[PDB]
């Protein structure tokens, strides 16, 4: 498993708190920090559709 | 005496001397059609028609021969093989065969009396004189002679000084 | 039956016709073979 | 029982032969060697690939002056260029005349299709030859691999075979050896480091998979055009592309002995050179008594056809008087021919006909048949293909195509030089007796 | 599933840049050509574009389109009225994202091209296409038959893989077209819903930012005093050397890549058989190729002493064989092997002058040594012999010639021709 992160809060990359259809701006800002991350795909994934 | 008178009457014309620079070294033989000549004797021949020949060589009895032309084979020495033993005529008087050796009394033999044929109380050659050896008190002679069958043997003692 | 090219959809003719193209709503294959599960 | 042997390290021609216990009858081996290998210790150093330029995007600051920073990225070049004046594709970028600034960045990257196109610098050292072996010990086949090795015994009905060590430790592979695209290459590879731009190893990696890549690619950062907005640059191209552009072919092309280098397991395959000695612990219960066998009395061989071929040009018959009806082994202990058959099977009165395969032109073997031992005697005579598609089934001899014409024309002249010499040596010795005994009377 | 893979370069953009060759001239163009990536075999080449693909201008995915920038505002068109062409005119098959895959001839350069108006749009990049063939024969369009090879193109698909490129915020895109005039004063007008940033230096310095105000400068009386930018925030542009990055040192992100090269197969020609004609000791061969073709020979000995050659017209290859091997491989054919057998010139059982040619053509070498060590063995003992011969007959006439007599016996005249 892994644990992404959007603040220091972790959740499981398969279930982000937000997406690309309901915020643009916040998920590239979720997908700032999380690119040294073993689950960046998963986090990307996730963030394709809700 | 009248040895030595009978040894130049017979070898007067027959015997020509060797020349080298002046010098004597040696005495060629003409008997049988046949001029025998050593090999260690070099120079030229005093005379004349002997001079311009070619002599055969055969170096292991120590001769050189050649052929007298038909004008002159009357003019040779005798030739035999029948000896007994005893005394005999040389050049320096009497030279002794026995055993089958020619011994000479000491006081003669020098470099230079080389070839001089060893004559009989006939006038026959029986040998030819071509070295010597000091063997006591009696010096012993390496000659050539022949036999009955025809076969020239050398006679070489132990030792000997070419001459 | 597989295509060569490691990336085709294989019609029912035997031609092949890029991934894509599989369920894209536009006539690719003789009798729209990839058009009929989709 | 022990036995052992030596077969030639050659995949395809049969092999045979009999193990010859005294009161027992003698019990025909045959193996048939399908494929030899020859696998080396293999260790991976590093693997590379083409690059691919990264070129970061151009920071610009209007009438101000940037500061380089550094990244550790690899083979990573960093300029400033000061006085630049950029457009846009709406105007202008900045309103200044001069001190303007921007920082051009470049760095080396692998490529992205490093996963399928890439090669790999290995080490080679130690290899293993391995074998393929197709044995029959007595009318009974197996199928067997076996290790070469001075140890690993195969069982198999309690007979036991170990195959001797190689009487060559020959290798195709050097030192270094590079795998591209399924070919095995003998390249003299840059060590971890010591990769130098243009040639072959300007970027480096330790897996596929890693992290860490060096890179000396010569990348030089230049002054970017008046007017514009790019990042130029300048390096040497790609050291892969130029090994691929200048390979020797491949060691499946130029290795000796006939080697066939194969890819997954990098391997050497079928490759004739040496030979490889057995050792056989045959068990008691596989033999038989001799009076149950065939045993024969007044056997005579004559040579019907006597080709010196590569294959079997030969046929000879042996005519037997036996004891009862049935197989027994035939082979030749020499070198001279080489017996298809292997096994013939007996009546109680007849004739056997064998098959050979000889290089001698006057053959003079000494067959043995079920027990017993017969002369074969005849002439060969030339084959007319110069040019055939198998191997050679047979042993070369010196002296072996030497003709008794030829014997003749050597003896008759060289020995008869000698009969010369010595008749003049006993002539000169009568005529120096004659001579010296006709001197001795005086 | 599909979106799934297309959703990511639903959240880019695509944007301007620089072309060299832009049908006239130099200028910013929609089509620029970033990069051509020409590793597959049979011609398949892979684009990086400025204008990305397969999407609609709104944002959905429509199906075979182009979805280009143009001066700030995203246009599109279908996707067969581009055309490009290396040196003969190339054939889109298919585009993800930033990434066009084509089929392509070999050439110099690459011009993409559409025409929007009557108004054309190219670019012109200098990047080698090459055309890489499967085997050991060398064609330029692939043949209509032969045999299946292992080769290795790019991936018709699109589907997750190791290689990702990574997409920045975009810079603030300077704007002439927004700033303007009033009576006298200078107004920025920004678009529809729109953010911008104006820097002016007319009396002090001024940076100011507005969100979707036609504001109004009392100072500054000119055009040329004010630059005005664009502000982008939901939006991706790639990490490229043509525009200028943004403050702050956040990548945001990466994106994995359409066609990768993969694993696949490829036919490749067969060239005609050669002809093999026999001799001793060899074999030649007569050679008809139809298109260029490679022959590699090599030795089954300890010295392989190979050859290589690139062979393109017809040809004859006389070749030595060995009763030790010969292997040659011709063109995408197996490799034939050749072994040698004994049968020199010559018969082997008699007429003197006949074996030895037969044993000469055999072994060249070990025939001269051994004739002429033979010969020289003769030699001496018949010269020894004929020596000792004369040195006896010297032995028995030399007494018999010394004596004056000058006679042969009977026995000793005819046997040593004493006369
Ligand atoms: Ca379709």
């Amino acid at each position: 498993t892994t644990m992404c992160l959007l603040a220091n809060v972790t959740f499981p990359c398969a279930q982000p708190p937000i997406c690309y259809d309901r915020k643009p701006a916040e998920t590239l800002a979720m997908l700032s920090v999380n690119v040294d991350n073993p689950g960046y795909d998963e986090l990307l994934e996730a963030a394709v559709k809700c | 005496g009248k040895r030595q008178r009978m040894v130049m009457k017979l070898e007067s014309d027959k015997t020509f001397p060797i020349m080298l620079e002046g010098k004597i070294n040696g005495y060629a033989c003409v008997v049988g059609g046949k001029l025998f000549r050593p090999m260690h004797v070099e120079g030229k021949i005093d005379n004349d028609v002997l001079a311009a020949l070619k002599t055969k060589k055969a170096s292991k009895y120590d001769l050189e021969y050649a052929d007298v032309p038909q004008n002159m084979r009357a003019d040779t020495f005798k030739y035999t093989h029948e000896k007994p033993q005893g005394y005999y005529s040389w050049h320096h008087g009497a030279v002794q065969y026995e055993n089958g050796r020619f011994t000479v009394p000491k006081g003669v033999g020098a470099k230079g009396d080389s070839g001089r044929p060893i004559l009989d109380n006939q006038g026959r050659v029986v040998a030819i004189v071509l070295g010597g050896v000091n063997e006591g008190s009696r010096t012993a002679l390496s000659v050539v002679m022949w036999n009955e069958k025809g076969v020239t043997v050398k006679y070489t003692p132990e030792n000997c000084e070419q001459w | 039956n597989e295509c060569n090219i490691p990336g085709n959809f294989m019609c029912s003719n035997g031609r092949c016709i890029p991934g894509a193209w599989q369920c894209d709503g536009l006539p690719d294959c003789f009798d729209k073979s990839d058009e009929k599960e989709c | 029982y022990e036995h052992a042997t030596t077969m030639p390290s050659q995949a395809g021609i049969s092999y045979n032969t009999i193990v010859n216990r005294a009161g027992y009858a003698p019990l025909p081996i045959s193996i048939t060697p399908t494929k030899i290998k020859l696998i080396p210790t293999v260790n991976l150093e590093y693997v590379t690939c083409h690059y691919k330029t990264g070129m970061d995007s151009p920071a610009i600051k209007c009438c101000g002056s940037q500061e380089c920073t550094p990244t550790y990225r690899p083979d990573e070049q960093c300029k400033v260029f000061t006085g630049v004046y950029p457009f846009m594709w709406g105007g202008a970028y900045c309103f200044c005349d001069t001190e303007n600034t921007q920082v051009s960045k470049a760095y080396v990257m692998k490529s992205d299709d490093c996963l399928a196109d890439h090669a790999e610098a290995y080490k080679a050292h130690t290899a293993s030859v391995q074998a393929f072996l197709n044995i029959t010990v007595g009318e009974h086949s197996i199928v067997t691999t076996v290790y070469v090795n001075g140890e690993t015994p195969v069982n198999f009905n309690g007979v036991k075979i170990t195959a001797g060590p190689l009487s060559t430790a020959w290798t195709p592979f050097d030192r270094k050896i590079v795998q591209y695209a399924g070919e095995i290459y003998n390249y003299d590879f840059p060590e971890y480091g010591a990769g130098q731009p243009g040639a072959f190893g300007d970027i480096q990696s330790r897996t596929v998979s890693s992290s860490d890549l060096y890179a000396n690619t010569n990348l030089v950062l230049q002054r970017p055009k008046a007017g514009a907005i790019h990042v130029p640059y300048t390096q040497a191209p790609s050291g892969f592309e130029q090994w691929k552009k200048d390979k020797a072919p491949s060691l499946k092309f130029t290795a000796p002995f006939g080697c066939e280098i194969y890819t997954n397991p990098i391997r050497a395959e079928n490759c004739a050179v040496g030979s490889i000695p057995l050792a056989f612990d045959i068990p008691d219960a596989l033999f038989t008594r001799v009076s149950e066998t065939p045993t024969l009395s007044a056997a005579e061989c004559t040579l019907n056809e006597c080709v010196y071929s590569s294959d079997f040009g030969g046929i000879a018959t042996v005519k037997y008087s036996a004891s009862k009806s049935g197989k027994c082994a035939v082979h030749v202990p020499s070198g001279t021919a080489t017996l298809k058959e292997a096994a013939v099977e007996l009546t109680e009165q007849g004739s056997a006909t064998i098959h050979f395969s000889t290089a001698n032109i006057h053959p003079e073997f000494r067959l043995q048949i079920c027990t017993s031992y017969v002369t074969c005697k005849g002439d060969c005579h030339p084959p007319k293909d110069h040019i055939v598609t198998h191997p050679q089934y047979h042993a070369q001899t010196f002296t072996a195509a030497v003709s008794k014409t030829a014997w003749t024309w050597l003896t008759s002249l060289l020995g008869g030089s000698a009969v010369i010499i010595i008749i003049g040596l006993v002539l000169a010795t009568i005529v120096a007796m004659y001579v010296l005994t006709n001197q001795k009377h005086n | 599933s599909t979106e799934e893979l297309f959703n990511e370069y639903k959240l880019t953009r695509p944007y301007m840049a620089r072309c060299i060759r832009c049908a006239v001239g130099s200028c910013h163009s929609p089509i620029a050509i970033e990069a051509v990536k020409s590793d597959g075999h049979d011609g398949y080449v892979r684009l990086q574009t400025s204008s990305q693909y397969g999407l609609d201008s709104s944002g959905n995915l429509k199906g075979r389109t182009m979805r280009y920038d143009m001066h700030g505002t995203i246009k599109e068109i279908p996707l067969h009225q581009v055309s490009l062409y290396t040196s003969r005119p190339c054939h889109i098959v298919d585009g993800h994202g930033y990434f066009l895959l084509a089929r392509c001839p070999a050439g110099d350069s690459i011009t993409m091209e559409f025409k929007k108006d009557s108004v054309r749009h190219s670019c012109s990049v200098p990047y080698e296409v090459k055309f890489n063939p499967v085997g050991r024969e060398l064609y330029t369009h692939p043949p209509e038959h032969g045999v299946e090879q292992a080769c290795q193109v790019y991936a018709h698909d699109a589907q997750n893989r190791g290689a990702y490129v990574e997409m920045h915020l975009p810079g603030s895109e300077v704007d002439s077209s927004l700033v303007s005039l009033s009576g006298s004063s200078v107004t920025v007008t920004p678009p529809d819903g729109t953010s911008a940033l104006v820097e002016c230096e007319c009396g002090g310095t001024k940076i100011s930012e507005t969100i979707n105000k036609t504001k109004q400068f009392s100072q500054c009386t000119k055009k040329e005093q004010c630059r005005a930018y664009r502000l982008q925030n939901d939006k991706w542009v790639y990490n490229s050397d043509k525009l200028p990055k943004a403050a702050g040192a956040t990548l945001k992100g990466k994106l994995h890549v359409p066609f990768l090269l993969a694993d696949g197969k490829c036919t490749v020609p067969l060239a005609p058989e050669p002809m093999i004609t026999f001799g001793f000791r060899s074999v030649s061969l007569k050679l008809h190729p139809k298109n260029p073709t490679y022959l590699i020979t090599r030795q089954l000995a300890d010295e392989p002493h190979y050859t290589h050659e690139l062979i393109s017209e017809p040809a004859v290859r006389n070749f030595t064989v060995t009763e030790k091997g010969w292997e040659f491989v011709w063109g995408n054919h197996p490799p034939k092997r050749f072994w040698a057998q004994e049968t020199a010139p010559g018969n082997p059982h008699g007429l003197p002058h006949e074996v030895i040619t037969h044993y000469y053509h055999r072994y060249p070498m070990s025939t001269i040594l051994g004739l002429s060590i033979c010969a020289a063995i003769a030699t001496v003992s018949v010269a020894a012999s004929t020596w000792l011969f004369c040195r006896s007959r010297v032995a028995c006439l030399t007494p018999y010639r010394l004596t004056p007599n000058a006679r042969i016996p009977f026995c000793l005249a005819v046997l040593c021709c004493a006369r």
